[PDB]
RNA sequence: GAGGUGAAAUUCUUGGAUUUAUUGAAGACUAACUACUGCGAAAGCAUUUGCCAAGGACGUUUUCAUUAAUCAAGAACGUAGGGAUCGGGUGGUGUUUUUUUAAU
RNA sequence: UUUGGACAAACUUGGUCAUUUAGAGGAACUAAAUUCCGUAGGUGAACCUGCGGAAGGAUCAUUAAAGA
């Protein structure tokens, strides 16, 4: 018997977010960023920064009790890159390694229908 | 970030150290409607069941976007995730109902290619209940067998005919049904084959899908009807011993 | 909402209400003659301050009285003379008001980024801002110091120097940083403002600094006196003979030409005189020694 | 996605090589004639400018009709991406050759 | 902590910034389909549905009988050959289609 | 109205002591190895903000068969 969170891995520019939520979407669990692990302000979008960020999220979520994670990668959307950078795959590799069962990898990046 | 960066006049406001909320949170599990199989879809944190913004009414608004392969156990539709609105909380089990449906975007982004034209349709239709749906439909031109030309384009006066007949027949398929019946006839993907059978006369029409059902107005609660969609239940005694 | 005062092991003495949450600095006189002080100067996040009076003992006394003729947000600092207190804050507002009808007497703006603290001694004003320098007022612009980043708080040390905090380290005044902390600091406390304590605090760690290493210049004078003593006795031994302790002083001072001459004379004595290759005292004297000067 | 199979094996072994992707359409909005100029300018002649960026910044790129992909190490991805976005803004290839000589000097 | 860059910085943020979810409002635009394809006198023109007129090609054993062209002034708007494709028509004769509801 | 009053923050003149001065001498000692036009804006021209435009700027892999 396993229970499921939802990753919502944000592969932004100049930053990376990982925060697993229970699969409604309200009760977020352990928001981390790329900034709050590294100390340089130059590579707060580092793949290594996202790696240990996802490691700390995996530790806190195993502490709470969720074992599998439906993972959803979101790029910055809008009229911008529309496609995950390197930090998304870095966090994905990290929390796929770190003892956490992974389900239903997707892409929830917004598409504009030709906005401004 | 670190120690050498900045204080930035926002860290002077002090931190309000620890609340440890996961010792206070509470686990519920979700029961899907009985049109599907495997109605247990997972668990949800809420809050502690106290008064003054209680749990049973801080609940009952949310949605859960579960996958149809996770509901049916069959990987023939790994796409087409649905959204269940949690509606009636009843004894640790969130009884939910249907709220929407959408394709995972990789499926349609791999379906659409060039050298074919795609058709869209969408109607606002009331069911036999008082739900109203902006139900959608996507369609694609089939490269006919024994073809030679690279094109396979629709004449754009066939497009009005295909869109008219597809809006007419799925308007009929909604209006002759209730919402539970609409889910139980949308799950084994049968209005797609109905569109292809009633529309292969005019054009060859590669794979048809519906890809979106958006609810826009809900009738009422009808607690008894929602309990009828799952199974009955009567919460009764536990021993006092004091 | 509040700001309260505690008197007597302690206990509550007087609550004080009426603000927007009072998230700010307080201040007391440094002149108290009777058995109770009479000026509580608090600031607020109403962009205002409030002076009031702490009344007589043997009560509870939750009151609110005197004006808010003010900015209308941190770092309130009181005088030993209690004629002028300081309220420097909030993007280069270095104002000083008069513990009375509070006029706008000599407001200053010579900084670049937001202010962080202001302090001034019992013994003549020093503020500290986000310009990573600390500046000294009298009037106008006496001095500044400057280091790495974001000087949080400063304090005068006993007449004329001052110690500043929170670059990553408690630095005195340039000369003499003290860098035993890791993260940010909001703490600087002295005993009698020139004497043997100053306590500072990081997020977690306490650093108690005893300021009792100014006998180190005394023992450094003792070191130089020792050096000239067993340097001149080397010349005395070279001129008087008894080459053994002359060798000892020459080796401990590493004077190589006098070393060469002292053991040349020792060697000539050993060739002239009559297991043993120098005089035997010098033999055991180089026998005993340790490794580094060996 | 479009790299060759030895390049994908190079992603399989030595796990710290990631794969960035972006589009032509994000910068300067690139109407179709200028888009043809853009992909012809990035490919050069007989793939020579693309192979120059490949051998210079220790990474390997592939490019579809409007969306390109670079795989390698992360700061080499960033170096190749800034050289590509300068070239797609439109620069003399001699100037981007000199810039890549400087970036190869940073590489050594 | 967020932003932002080659690094920064400004700014925002414990009155909860970024992110997450449920909505609601506002204007603009019509992602992929998109091509050496379509239209319009030209500039230009891409969501659906309806109305209002117009236009082009084709079809034609229908009518009129030189009504044509060319432009100042003025006016409105701003050398021969072959393959493939789009629109229309004719013929062929296989699969898609289907049959007493209409259509083609 | 002060019956009447020690004092009382700041000042005047001198002294008393100290701080740096600021540079100018004197005379001692120690040390001394990508381009351009039109519409609009301002920077002195250029150049630049934003829009419509012509590249006279140099296309490599990938392409309709799949037999569970």
């Amino acid at each position: 018997s396993q229970v499921f969170g939802v990753a919502r891995i944000y592969a932004s520019f100049n930053d990376t977010f990982v925060h697993v939520t229970d699969l409604s979407g309200k009760e977020t669990i352990a928001r981390v960023t790329g900034g709050m692990k590294v100390k340089a302000d130059r590579d707060e979008s580092s793949p290594y920064a996202a790696m240990l960020a996802a490691q700390d999220v995996a530790a806190k979520c195993k502490e709470v009790g969720i074992t599998a994670v439906h993972v959803k990668i979101r790029a910055t959307g809008g009229t911008r890159t529309k496609t995950p950078g390197p930090g998304g795959q870095a966090a994905l590799r990290a929390l796929a390694r770190s003892g956490l069962r992974i389900g239903r990898i997707e892409d929830v990046t917004p598409v504009p229908s030709d906005s401004t | 970030v670190g120690k050498n960066k900045r204080l930035s006049k926002g860290k002077k406001g002090q931190k309000k150290r620890v609340v440890d909320p996961f010792t206070r949170k509470e686990w519920f599990d979700i029961k899907a409607p009985s049109t599907f199989e495997n109605r247990n879809v997972g668990k949800t944190l809420v809050n502690k069941s106290t008064g003054l913004k209680s749990a049973s009414d801080a609940l009952k608004g949310r949605v859960v976007e579960v996958c149809l392969a996770d509901l049916q156990g069959s990987e023939d539709h790994s796409f087409r995730k649905i959204k269940l609105r949690v509606d009636e909380v009843q004894g640790k089990n969130l009884l939910t109902n249907f709220h929407g449906m959408d394709f995972t975007t990789d499926k349609l982004r791999s379906m659409v290619r060039k050298w074919q034209t795609l058709i869209e349709a969408n109607v606002t239709v009331k069911t036999s209940d008082d739900y109203v749906l902006r139900i959608f439909a996507i369609a694609f031109t089939r490269k006919q067998a024994n073809q030679v030309k690279r094109h396979s384009y629709a004449q754009s006066s066939h497009i009005r005919a295909i869109r008219k007949v597809i809006s007419e027949i799925l308007t009929k398929e909604v209006q002759g049904s209730t919402l539970a019946q609409l889910t139980s006839k949308l799950i084994p993907e049968v209005i797609n084959k109905e569109i292809e059978n009633a529309t292969k006369d005019i054009f060859p029409l590669q794979n048809i899908h519906v890809r979106k059902v958006k609810l826009l107005k809900q009738p009422k609660f009808d607690v008894g009807a929602l309990m009828a969609l799952h199974g009955e239940g009567s919460g009764e005694e536990k021993g006092k011993k004091v | 909402n509040t700001a309260i005062v505690w008197r007597y092991k302690f206990d509550i003495y007087a609550k004080y209400i009426g603000h927007s949450a009072a998230v700010t600095a307080v201040g007391l006189p440094n002149i108290v003659s009777k058995g109770y002080p009479e000026f509580l100067l608090t600031a607020s996040n109403d962009l205002t301050i409030k002076k009031w009076i702490i009344p007589k003992p043997t009560a509870s006394m939750d009151v609110q009285i005197i004006k808010v003729s003010e900015y209308t947000i941190n770092a309130l600092s009181v005088s030993p003379n209690d004629s002028i207190f300081a309220t420097a804050s909030y993007d280069k507002t270095c104002k000083i008001w008069n513990l009375e009808n509070g006029e706008l007497e000599a407001t200053l703006a010579n900084h670049k980024r937001g202010l962080w603290d202001v302090s001034f001694c019992q013994y003549l004003l020093a503020t500290s801002s986000g310009d990573k320098t600390v500046k000294i007022w009298s009037s106008v612009m006496k001095t500044l110091e400057g280091h790495t980043n974001a000087v949080q708080r400063c304090s005068f040390i006993n007449k004329q120097k001052q110690l500043i905090s929170c670059g990553a380290d408690g630095l005195i005044k340039c000369l003499k940083t003290l860098d035993g902390h890791n993260n940010r600091l909001w703490a600087l406390s002295t005993m009698n403002d020139g004497d043997m304590i100053v306590s500072a605090d990081a997020d977690g760690v306490f650093q108690f600094w005893k300021d009792c290493t100014e006998q180190e210049i005394e023992e450094e004078q003792e070191k130089a006196k020792l050096q000239v003593e067993q340097e001149q006795s080397l010349q005395n031994y070279m001129s008087k003979g008894d080459w053994t302790n002359a060798f000892l002083l020459a080796m401990t001072l590493d004077h190589p030409m006098r070393l060469f001459n002292v053991l040349k004379r020792a060697l000539g004595e050993s060739r002239s005189r009559q297991e043993v290759i120098f005089n035997e005292e010098l033999d055991q004297a180089i026998s005993i020694l340790n490794d580094e000067q060996l | 996605l479009g790299f060759d199979l030895d390049d994908s094996i190079a992603l399989l072994r030595l796990d710290d090589l990631y794969i960035e992707t972006f589009e032509v359409k994000d910068v300067k909005t690139l109407t179709g004639d200028h888009l043809s100029r853009a992909i012809g300018r990035i490919a050069g002649k007989d793939g020579k400018t693309k192979f120059a960026i490949e051998n210079a910044t220790r990474t390997r790129i592939v490019l579809a009709d409007s969306k390109i992909h670079i795989l390698g190490g992360f700061t080499h991805i960033r170096m190749a991406r800034e050289s590509v976005v300068s070239l797609i803004l439109g620069s003399p290839p001699g100037k981007v050759y000199g810039n890549l000589r400087t970036v190869a000097s940073r590489l050594k």
